[PDB]
């Protein structure tokens, strides 16, 4: 296995994370490993 | 040089309070079935301390068993955790419980899976021809079709960008074939294999997917330190970090607090490495020792979402605080990075899947890109 990332507050105020991994209870599959988990908003 | 189960052994016979615990760990089991066979059904469960080290000794020379081939239907959570199979209930227990938290059994085991991952990455299987170390996943029903079409649909599961065979997907030895089990040397050559170039592509996001993995937690505004053994295990990242044992990291703890922290899950099944989630210069990398097979209270007998079949399946969240771990902090305040300031990354062991290997990319003063391939989980302590 499990592993963990971590992100600081000011930074958290300028990203989107995606659905799947904001909201896990969603998700039903694994996310691909390179693939989008976060982008700037601002 | 010696035999690292006899020194389990000895270590649990020479002190009065781990000879009971011991005893306890098995006692506490309950005779009923389930409970007569271990979480996959398709073995009497052990109930005895020198029963679990003789098989422990044994182990030391197996790669783990692809048993869902002639038993399809079976729990298959611990596909390829041979050790975890044999303690899964113990685990479960008050006095399993205290066990698995003692320092000096968690350096036992820690010397005992390591001696595990000298044969998984061994190529002869310990003296048995060059081509011992392929043979054993074949013996152990890694080629079969179940196994093969698992770790295909496993992979495909992900991306809209589908294949057909295994092959297409993930990088192999030349030659190799499903009948050869693709030519891998070795357990750990397949448990640490790569995608092939573009099957997983870089995406444009400032932050990408370290790790082909499963979302189970979004926290945010998490604390300082909290108690993350009270039930919902809210995260303490002053514990997680390890600023209990480096005051190093303290400043990182401080500079996190507020911040959120996201954990997802690696199956068995899936891609075992770890990518870099962003591009920045690593500030701070730690290897921390830790438990193996610590689960929560609520995981076990009695427990409000227990026996775990799988743990520490239900107990992720608690063993990010003790279980043997990495820690790699990455700044992106730095020129081509995407100034979202300090960035963390905590691979946590669970089992004997609880080596932390981190490349050499990843050390401190190094600028690492997103998407690189920055280490991987093996098989181990
Ligand atoms: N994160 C590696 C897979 C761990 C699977 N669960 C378990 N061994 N209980």
């Amino acid at each position: 296995x499990t592993h963990c990332l971590i992100f600081q507050r000011d930074a958290v105020k300028k990203l989107q994370f995606i659905p799947k991994a904001q909201y896990p209870e969603i998700a039903t599959t694994n996310l691909a490993v390179n693939s989008e988990l976060a982008k700037l908003t601002s | 040089v010696e035999n690292p189960v006899e020194t389990f052994r000895k270590l649990i016979e020479n002190d009065s309070t781990l000879y009971m615990l011991a005893h306890s760990m098995f006692d506490e089991v309950p005779e009923k079935a389930p409970y007569d066979r271990d979480p996959t059904t398709l073995k009497k469960q052990v109930r005895n301390y020198k029963t679990m080290l003789y098989l422990f000794n044994t182990l030391l020379t197996e790669v783990p068993e692809y048993f869902l081939r002639d038993n399809p239907n079976v729990p298959s959570g611990l596909i390829g955790f041979p050790f975890n199979i044999i303690v899964d209930w113990p685990m479960g227990t008050p006095s399993g419980r205290q066990f698995f938290l003692d320092t000096r059994v968690n350096k036992c085991l820690k010397d005992i899976l390591n001696k595990w991952n000298e044969f998984l990455k061994d190529p002869t299987a310990q003296g048995n021809g060059n081509k011992g170390g392929n043979q054993a996943l074949i013996d152990a029903g890694w080629s079969s079709d179940a196994a093969v079409e698992q770790l295909v649909n496993k992979a495909n599961e992900s991306t809209t960008d589908k294949k057909k065979t295994f092959s297409e997907i993930f990088q192999h030895p030349a030659n190799g074939t499903q009948e050869n089990f693709f030519n891998y040397a070795c357990w750990d050559n397949f448990f640490t294999r790569r995608f092939k170039d573009g099957v997983r592509p870089v995406a444009d996001a400032a932050v990408v997917n370290a790790c082909e993995s499963f979302p189970l937690s979004f926290d945010t505004d998490v604390s300082r330190r909290n108690t993350f053994w009270l039930k919902g295990t809210p995260y303490s990242l002053h514990d997680m970090l390890g600023a209990t044992q480096d005051e190093r990291v303290a400043s990182y703890v401080d500079g996190f607090v507020g911040g959120s922290v996201y954990q997802a899950f690696l199956s068995a099944d899936s891609y075992h490495c770890w990518n870099a989630p962003v591009t920045g210069k690593v500030v701070y990398r730690s290897l921390i020792d830790g438990t193996y097979f610590a689960e929560t209270a609520a995981a076990g007998f009695g427990g409000s979402n227990g026996p775990d079949p799988a743990g520490p399946d239900v107990s992720q969240r608690y063993i990010t605080h003790i279980a043997a771990r990495g820690v790699l902090i990455v700044d992106t305040n730095v020129t081509g990075g995407a100034k979202i300031g300090l960035v963390g990354f905590v691979p946590v062991g669970m089992s004997e899947v609880s080596t932390c290997d981190w490349f050499d990319n990843t050390e401190e003063g190094k600028t690492i890109s997103k998407g690189d391939v920055i280490g991987a989980f093996h098989s181990g302590g």
